């Protein structure tokens, strides 16, 4: 029996369109704290954790706790309909339905059925959103995978194919590395198909945190508004 | 090259 | 033996690109009044009436009356070539040809052959161009048809599919309903494929008039410049 | 053993993306003068000559002369990665590799292998870049070829199909003809597929020079920065 | 659901 | 109509 209102609806569609890109279905836990989504792609190689806390909503009226499951494709398509300055209202009554309304020149409400639900990091790097979006796209031109290498005071992503090779160095001098913290030399490789979905839509002004371990999974983290967060856990190669 | 699963971590 | 000049040629291409979207061929009646196009799609479900009166042209030299028929695809493609601030000149000599010229940095003239030629409304609603463009696009996500319902002081478009449903209410309070005038409760349903062609390219500032009757055809009307007009008659469902 | 730095990298990608559009491979002669590319398409109907002289680079360190051959597709794709305000550095060591680096928020370096290497004009017209880009695109709507006709003080491109016809006149009055110089009446016809590649991406402010002879090849010339130049030799029809 | 024609009006 | 080659010029 909840009523949840988010300003900047196009923004809200974006976050969900990320989460839609790797998983086909998802659970939304609504609670008086906030909204949570936790989920793994079909092949259990990536894990998504979305936390959207009460503060980022203009109205947040939850009564207890329940768990919405939705067709993420049909949700993606409804949420894409929101304009940038329009208001998003999410609503749930007794009936198994999500009411989504967008308000602008006129208010439109869409009803969508509910469906059935269901680390010792060596290196930590902070990096602007553009740098990593660019490296992933650069690397895709030459290979299906990208290596991450962190020595003390210097951070490298590199990929190699048959003929061609790519490498992007950053030291603390480099303009889009905010921070690096590595205990020991750290080297790991990750598939580009997943990285592309993870970093698609990351502005110059977006601080992205990445924690990695020698041949172990990457944790990528960036914030939604101030309070909310998205974390991606990605299993590595070999 | 060898893509493993998250389950083993 | 006519010479007709329209400023804002990209604008002129737009109107014709509408009319092109549902019919494959069309008649243009040139007269000293203005230009007229009247035509029905292959399956006689929609009827287009375009009236472009002399005043909207910067030069309008007609000698009597004749009737041009053109391949609307080839006309669409030539008219698309006009820039937004460029001048359109239409011309016809004795020979079966339409001279179309666009003037800018240089003048280009295209010759296209002529081919062979060939209600008791309960509710009337006025509505901004964005609202209806949005409702049609919203409705297409859930069904192949949209319902229009008009009670006194309130106007609804709704559509329903197997799983999902959409509804857009407007009362006179709602920001993009200018006017509503309904004698009795009025309910009718129309195919979305036709509505999409009808409303594709309708600004926020475009007053669109819609007249409908219980299980009877919709009349949709909006203006070109001030004097000119486009009216679409659309047969309903069931 | 060279190091070559060009400002405005997106610009540099553009010029190469032209040259890529008709040829599959190309030779780059690096010398202390500048960089040269000379090449003919598979069917020996067009000939490209690119001259990029030292002055247009912010740093130009060449040691003698060598000749790079590259996969133009893989080069096109790497060069497309440059942003508009980013700096391009080209580099060659002893090893058969081209180092391409783009610098912005972070520096990215791509290594690409080297591969194996390999008129009595009547009329001369100067013309703005938009006019000819438009004429070619206009002409493509009606035919696979375009005629160029030059009499004294007047310049025409025309094309004709089965049904429809196009013609674009310019005299020295016409706003985008800068200059015309014709010894005698000159008429020649050229395929549109090649012309489209040649003129794709030509601003209003781009002086394009064209030299032609009765049933003989066209020479099209326009400048890169001030010092550098691109010349296309195109064999004619019939 | 049943799409008719304009001719009957 | 007849497309020739550059070689003959």
């Amino acid at each position: 029996p909840f009523e949840i209102v988010f300003e900047g609806a196009k923004e809200f569609a974006q976050l969900i369109e990320t989460a839609s890109r790797l998983i086909d279905e998802a659970a939304f836990k609504v609670t008086e704290e906030g909204i949570s989504m936790r989920a793994m792609d079909p092949s259990r190689v990536v894990l998504i954790d979305l936390n959207l806390p009460a503060s980022i909503f203009s109205k947040y009226e939850v009564d207890g706790e329940e768990t919405i499951g939705v067709n993420m494709d049909h949700l993606k398509k409804v949420l894409k309909r929101g304009k940038a300055k329009e208001t998003l209202i999410l609503r749930k009554g007794e009936e198994n339905f999500l009411e989504i309304s967008l308000q602008g020149t006129a208010t439109r409400t869409f009803k969508l059925p509910l469906i059935d639900v269901e680390l010792p990091f060596t290196a930590k790097v902070v990096i602007l959103g553009d740098v990593i979006k660019e490296a992933v796209k650069d690397a895709s031109l030459v290979s299906d995978s990208m290596k991450f290498i962190a020595k003390e005071n210097e951070f490298t992503m590199r990929a190699e194919g048959e003929t061609q090779e790519v490498e992007v160095k950053l030291t603390l001098e480099d303009e889009g590395l905010l921070d690096i913290e590595v205990q020991e030399e750290t080297k790991s490789a990750y598939g580009i198909s997943y990285l592309s979905d993870m970093v698609k839509g990351l502005g110059k002004a977006d601080e992205v945190t990445i924690k990695f371990g020698n041949e172990m999974p990457m944790q990528m983290e960036y914030y939604i508004r101030d309070e909310g967060r998205l974390i991606f856990l990605l299993a590595p190669r070999v | 090259k060898r893509v493993i699963s998250l389950e083993e971590f």
